[PDB]
C-alpha cells in the first residue's frame, strides 16, 4: 500500500468518527410531526411550544425536540408520508370552535366532520401502527361562550344531553377518541388548550416521556 | 424428620409456583416481573431444602464438598 493510500484511509477513517459521532448526538432528540388544520390554532401552539417543511428546535428541561411542521404542503400525503414512519409522536390540532362552520367553499360540509375524517386517516395509516396522538382540543373559550346560543345538534343529530360545557366537550372528546380501531398498540392523550394557557409544553413533556419509557419497557420484553 | 417435612413442603409449593407461571407466560403480571430472572431466583429458593437434604446426610468425602 502506498503512502498516499495510506493517508487516503487515515481521511476515512476522520470521517467515520465524524459520522459516528453526529449519529451518537443525532440519536437522542424527540422528533414531532405536528398535523392539523390550517385555522386549528397551530399558529399560536408553535409560539407557546418555543419560548415547504418548517422546523423548530426547543428544549424542556434537559430534553429536545425539533418539532416539524408540513401545513404549507399542498400535494399528495401518500407519496412523502413514510418519510415520518419513525418519529417519536404525533400532535393533532382540532380547534372545537368549527362545530357550526363550513370549509373549502362546498358549502354542505361541517369543518368538525373534515377534521374527524383526517384524524380517522392518520390514526388508522400503516405507517402509523404503534406511535402515540396528543390531541389538542384547543378555542376552548369560543366554544363555551357559542355554547349557549347554538346547540351541539347542528353538528351531531344525535346527542342526547344537556347543552353545557361540562358535557359537550366530553362528548366531542369521546368521538375522537373512538375512531381509534388500534386500542392495543397505541393511546391518544387529549388536553384542552386555550389562549394564554402556558401549560401544553409540560403535558407535551409528561406524554412524551411515557411513550419512551413504555417503548423502553417494551424492548425489554418487560412490558 | 421436622426438617424433612418442612423441606419437601417447601419443594411442593415452589414447583406451584414454577409452574403456574410456565402456564401463564404472557400474561401481563408474569411478564412484568421479568420471566428470565424470576426462573433465576426461583432455583434459588429451590435449592435450599436440597441443602437441608445434604446437611442431614452421612459425612463422606463427596458430601463435605
Amino acid at each position: 500500500l502506498s503512502a498516499e493510500d495510506k493517508a487516503a484511509v487515515e481521511r476515512s477513517k476522520m470521517i467515520d468518527r465524524n459520522l459516528r459521532e453526529d449519529g451518537e448526538k443525532a440519536a437522542r432528540e424527540v422528533k414531532l410531526l405536528l398535523l392539523g388544520a390550517g385555522e386549528s390554532g397551530k399558529n399560536t401552539i408553535v409560539k407557546q411550544m418555543k419560548i415547504g417543511i418548517v422546523e423548530t428546535h426547543f428544549t424542556f428541561k434537559d430534553l429536545h425536540f425539533k418539532m416539524f411542521d408540513v401545513g404549507a404542503q399542498r400535494s399528495e400525503r401518500k407519496k412523502w408520508i413514510h418519510c415520518f414512519e419513525g418519529v417519536t409522536a404525533i400532535i393533532f390540532c382540532v380547534a372545537l370552535s368549527d362545530y357550526d362552520l363550513v370549509l373549502a367553499e362546498d358549502e354542505e360540509m361541517n369543518r368538525m366532520h373534515a377534521s374527524m375524517k383526517l384524524f380517522d386517516s392518520i390514526c388508522n395509516n400503516k405507517w402509523f401502527t404503534d406511535t402515540s396522538i396528543i390531541l389538542f382540543l384547543n378555542k376552548k373559550d369560543l366554544f363555551e361562550e357559542k355554547i349557549k346560543k347554538s346547540p351541539l345538534t347542528i353538528c351531531y343529530p344525535e346527542y342526547a344531553g344537556s347543552n353545557t360545557y361540562e358535557e359537550a366537550a366530553a362528548y366531542i372528546q369521546c368521538q375522537f377518541e373512538d375512531l381509534n380501531k388500534r386500542k392495543d398498540t397505541k393511546e391518544i392523550y387529549t388536553h384542552f388548550t386555550c389562549s394564554t394557557d402556558t401549560k401544553n409544553v409540560q403535558f407535551v413533556f409528561d406524554a412524551v416521556t411515557d411513550v419512551i419509557i413504555k417503548n423502553n419497557l417494551k424492548d425489554c420484553g418487560l412490558f | 424428620v421436622v426438617p424433612v417435612f418442612v423441606a419437601i413442603l417447601g419443594i411442593i409449593a415452589t414447583t406451584f409456583v414454577i409452574v403456574t407461571f410456565v402456564r401463564y407466560n404472557d400474561t401481563p403480571i408474569v411478564r412484568a416481573s421479568g420471566r428470565e430472572l424470576s426462573y433465576v431466583l426461583l432455583t434459588g429458593i429451590f435449592l435450599c431444602y436440597s441443602i437441608t437434604f445434604l446437611m442431614i446426610a452421612a459425612p463422606d468425602t463427596i458430601i463435605c464438598s
